[PDB]
């Protein structure tokens, strides 16, 4: 039962190599460039659902998500062997032109045996308490490791479960591990589509610092965790500003 | 020039007493004024009066009047204005001198300056951090250490104060002792007898002065990982002496490695080449260490001595692993070869063996790099027999300093034998039972 | 070794020091000028004219020189200087070590 | 802080300018009125100690300013193969082989 | 035994320099009915027993240090009344005064001559990360 204390800024894609080497002397770790393909499911609509649950408490139906990387010879367009996969790849990352496609996300959601690792992620709305300065959020996640049977696409294991699929992004960024368990990622999003990709984040990177506590009912380690963020923010206040973003937007509940 | 205590003294003294007079005669002025103006105002001047005053004289004691407006005369006016001309010329002789001696102070100053800042940037590089540090005085302060490279050690984080020195022309490290460690190589005469030494390795700028600081921090570190990963090593043949030595009693040889301060011998070539890889396990122990604060948000923090130090245990390892190689072939050659009438053995190596980014690859591959040094030594010895029985041993070492013998056996006059032993007189009498029961 | 901006910076922040050093020193010549002058004598009067002139000149000149020093000093905030306070680290040392213990093995394996 | 260094240097750029011309204007005599030997006295004691030793510390606070500017430039700066892996292998098993020297 | 601050002190000194050139002020804008006004003691002043401490008091001779030194001034001046007429003075200071007018006037001319970021909204890529919709432009 995770709780993430999270942060979370935005930076133009000029002052993206300042903020690597700036926070590369901060930590004293080079950043890291990683991927993650993200598809969000949602409770199927043609499926009559109860409000309440198995107990008689009454809920909300809520987008689930599974995320899985991508391994980067297919993010490679064939031109760009040559470079080392490092923060610097990043730069050229700016248009709609990525080369996953709909069609390869397509074939990787229906596996055309076994199936790839994936990460089942289950998360609400962040606290309504306007007394934490970080945003804190609840994440319940699995992972699925392997699947079998004629049935066996993930895809239909999720209609199985009842989910149909509504959309999915691919994230690219770089990440930090700072001091005391404190993970910063810096990334572009695409969503990926059958009419075309689309980068969401339009000329710039969305920061995010977030902490992992396996506990949030240790209040010890919750005030721990937010005074390191809140260091990390006076020690970043005149470059760049953290906030805490909409509860509004980091809902995923399906609206009705 | 140079200023003294004496002359300082005198100096404070003369001042003192100047500022003494200066007070003395302001208040001199203030209290005949409070006297005059007690003859007509009899309050505010007794506030200005002294104490003593009021107890001599009382007020209205004074009286004024008024004696005719004067115009004074052009004599005393040129007079006054003659004086006035000379004392601002020397008013502007004192200013002239004052700005001089300035100058040629705050020139020398400046030129002092210049030479310093001149071999800052000719000795300090970019790769290089210097930080702020106080006593109140502000210092530059070199930070050397390994603790941000790898290393985890806060019992003495390297910092070194950066100063100037005119008479050398450039700039000394203050550290905020040189001793580096040496390997003895003792050998044992054919007497069972004391060992005798047979080999050992061997022992301004700014540049050097900071390799010569980051290798005293680094071999301190080595001694002091070392010291370390001995406690577990005891029942080996492994002991400190006096936590700045230890000591390897072998078999055959005597490996003393000791931290002190401060002729062609034959195993002196040894000696520097297990010293280079003391030194470069110690570089891969920081490598590993960073490659775990890189792979995991929470990082290494502490070192584990059984599973992450590892600089002795492997070198000790194939050093114990060539003398069990050496003990097998005669088992072997004593129990089988000697045997049988006329056979062969030979040996062959048996080897056994998502993330991507430019960083953790190099780690990556660069840790593995090593890895031949660091793994597990294991090697088959594959012995031929007239026909179709075939015989092999596979000797290995799960922890660095033990021995363990796989035992593989076959024929075709049938049986299939694959047995594991930790010792070699269990290995004799099995090999004994082989070669009487099947090859024979 | 250090960079060529780093450079040309240093040696124009103490090209700067030395002009405000000889700054004094044009003071002193002026007073000393004027002394003479209020003395009674006259020839040196070109040469008062010429002193306060080039102790003026060296003012501005030093003056706008620092003006611009602290225009690049807030410019390169961001182009070569850290946004933040902050004290860096030492990155790299292991491996630089690590190629100076190859460097000795393999001079000791081949002489 | 650059606002400050703005600041300070204005100030002792106007103050420098203005300085050594107060400093040699007021060494002047006219019936600016003296009238009498102790305004003399006072007006040059406070030349020396009021016109030549303020430009001597508006110099020398100019020079601190720029050594600390110069400190920053030193300071703040952002931070800037010959062995490849067949040859860390084949040099560490001649190495292990010389080493054992069996 | 311990020094001040030099600030401090530096501060302490100007501050008593600034009053002695606010009394040497005072008393030069009533320089008049001060050298139009003389004093002496009255009867109910102690004269006998405290002669020492009127005359103190109203002693117009300031010390053999100062006078001393304002001879030396006069003499280091070049020009004194002893051989030289008192025209000869006036225009001497005339000339000296008229120096110092081009010196200050060229000041004035040499002083005159020189001058003296948002790419995007995070709640709105949050909001299609957890939702779908895409950012409003």
């Amino acid at each position: 039962m995770v709780q993430q204390l999270s942060l979370f800024g935005s930076i133009g894609d000029d002052g993206y190599d300042l903020l690597i080497s700036t926070l590369t002397t901060i930590s004293g770790n080079p950043p890291l460039l990683y991927n993650s393909l993200c598809t969000v499911w949602k409770p199927n609509p043609s499926y009559d659902v109860e409000n309440v649950n198995s107990r008689n408490q009454l809920v909300e139906p809520n987008r689930i998500k599974l995320s899985k990387e991508v391994p980067f010879s297919y993010l490679i367009d064939e031109t760009m062997m040559d470079k080392p996969l490092n923060f610097r790849i990043l730069k050229s990352f700016t248009n709609d032109k990525i080369p996953l496609n709909y069609a390869m996300t397509r074939n990787i959601l229906h596996n055309t045996e076994s199936c790839s690792p994936w990460s089942l992620q289950i998360s609400d709305i962040p606290a309504a308490g306007n007394n934490r300065s970080v945003s804190m959020q609840t994440i319940a996640e699995t992972i699925i490791l392997s699947s079998a049977g004629k049935n066996s696409s993930v895809s239909s294991l999720m209609n199985g479960l009842g989910y149909v699929f509504e959309f999915q992004y691919l994230t690219i960024g770089v990440k930090f591990f700072m001091k005391h368990g404190l993970i910063l990622e810096l990334q572009k999003i695409w969503q990926i589509e059958e009419a075309g990709n689309s980068q969401i984040t339009s000329g710039g990177f969305l920061l995010k610092a977030y902490i992992n506590v396996s506990r949030g009912t240790d209040i010890d380690r919750i005030n721990y965790t937010e005074t390191a963020l809140m260091n990390l923010k006076k020690e970043l206040q005149g470059y760049i500003e953290l906030s805490v973003p909409d509860r509004q937007s980091m809902d995923s509940r399906v609206a009705h | 020039t140079v200023m003294t205590q004496e002359q300082f003294v005198k100096r404070r003294r003369d001042m003192l007493e100047h500022i003494n007079l200066a007070m003395n005669e302001s208040s001199l002025a203030l209290e005949f004024v409070s006297l005059l103006l007690s003859s007509v105002k009899e309050s505010t001047g007794m506030s200005s009066m002294s104490p003593f005053l009021r107890k001599v004289v009382k007020p209205s004691s004074l009286n004024s009047d008024k004696i005719p407006y004067v115009a004074p005369t052009k004599k005393e006016y040129i007079e006054l204005d003659i004086l006035n001309k000379g004392w601002k010329l020397q008013s502007l002789n004192e200013s002239k001198d004052l700005l001089r001696a300035s100058f040629n102070k705050l020139s020398s100053i400046l030129q002092n300056e210049h030479d310093y800042w001149n071999k800052i940037m000719q000795s300090i590089s970019n790769k290089d951090v210097i930080f702020k540090i106080r006593d109140g005085q502000k210092l530059l302060a070199i930070k050397y250490g390994y603790e941000d490279s790898g290393s985890t050690y806060k019992h003495d984080r390297g910092i070194a104060n950066i100063r100037n020195n005119i008479e050398s022309q450039n700039l000394d490290l203050i550290p905020h002792v040189k001793k580096f460690l040496r390997v003895r190589i003792f050998t044992k005469i054919e007497s069972e007898d004391d060992y005798i030494l047979s080999g050992e390795s061997v022992m301004k700028d700014i540049r050097k002065q900071i390799q010569l600081l980051k290798k005293i921090i680094f071999e301190k570190e080595l001694m002091y990982q070392i010291k370390k990963e001995c406690a577990l090593l005891i029942s080996y043949g492994v002991s400190i002496e006096n936590e700045n030595k230890v000591i390897i009693e072998l078999p055959n040889e005597k490996f003393e490695i000791e931290l002190l301060s401060l002729l062609p011998k034959i195993n002196d070539k040894r000696a520097n080449l297990m010293l280079v890889m003391l030194r470069l396990l110690l570089v891969v122990i920081f490598k590993k260490t960073l490659r775990s604060r890189i792979s995991s948000p929470h990082g290494l923090i502490n070192l584990n001595v059984d599973d992450d130090i590892l600089i002795i245990r492997p070198i000790l390892g194939k050093v114990r692993f060539a003398n069990y190689k050496l003990l097998l072939k005669k088992i072997i050659k004593d129990y089988v070869l000697d045997i049988v009438p006329g056979s062969s053995i030979t040996e062959t190596e048996v080897e056994r063996e998502n993330i991507d980014d430019e960083n953790i690859t190099k780690l990556n591959k660069e840790i593995r790099a090593f890895d031949k040094l660091l793994n597990i030594p294991r090697r088959e010895l594959k012995i031929n027999l007239p026909l179709s029985p075939n015989l092999s041993l596979m000797l290995e070492s799960p922890n660095y300093c033990n021995a363990l013998i796989h035992i593989k056996f076959s024929a075709g006059t049938a049986v299939s034998f694959d047995t594991t032993f930790s010792d070699f007189k269990e290995v004799e009498d099995f090999l004994h039972f082989i070669v009487a029961e099947y090859i024979q | 070794m250090q960079p060529p901006y780093i450079q040309e910076r240093l040696k124009s922040l103490n090209d700067i020091e030395t002009q405000l050093c000889s700054m004094l020193q044009e003071a002193s010549q002026v007073t000393f000028i004027f002394g003479e002058l209020k003395r009674g004598n006259e020839s040196v009067k070109p040469q008062f004219e010429n002193h306060v002139k080039q102790f003026y000149e060296r003012l501005d000149k030093s003056t706008t020189q620092l003006r611009k020093e602290i225009q690049l000093l807030d410019e390169n905030v961001g182009t070569r200087l850290l946004p933040i306070n902050v004290n860096k680290k030492a990155l790299g040392q292991d491996t630089e070590k690590m190629e100076e213990q190859l460097d000795l093995l393999s001079a000791i394996l081949d002489p | 802080s650059n606002q400050a260094l703005y600041e300070k240097l204005e100030q002792t750029r106007t103050i420098l300018s203005v300085k050594l011309a107060e400093l040699i204007n007021m060494t002047t005599i006219a019936d600016a009125q003296e009238n009498s030997e102790l305004a003399v006295a006072t007006t040059s004691v406070m030349m020396v100690n009021n016109q030549t030793m303020q430009l001597i510390k508006n110099v020398q606070d100019l020079l601190i300013l720029t050594r600390s500017i110069k400190e920053k430039w030193l300071l703040n700066q952002i931070p800037v193969t010959r062995f490849d892996e067949k040859q860390i292998e084949e040099l560490l098993d001649n190495c292990i082989e010389t080493f054992v020297a069996e | 035994a311990e020094l001040p601050q030099w600030y401090t002190l530096q501060s302490q000194l100007n501050v008593t320099l600034s009053q002695l050139v606010s009394v040497t002020s005072t008393l030069q804008h009533f320089q008049e009915t001060l050298d139009s006004t003389v004093v002496y003691p009255l009867p109910k002043f102690p004269t006998t027993s405290h002669e020492s401490l009127v005359t103190t008091l109203l002693r117009k001779k300031n010390i053999p240090e100062v006078d001393e030194w304002m001879k030396y001034v006069r003499e280091t001046s070049g020009v004194t009344t002893a051989l030289l007429k008192d025209e000869e003075i006036e225009k001497l200071l005339q000339q000296d005064r008229e120096i110092t007018n081009w010196a200050r006037t060229t000041f004035r001319n040499e002083y005159g001559k020189h001058d003296f970021s948002k790419p995007f909204n995070v709640d709105d890529v949050l909001k299609f990360t957890f939702t779908g919709e895409k950012p409003i432009i």
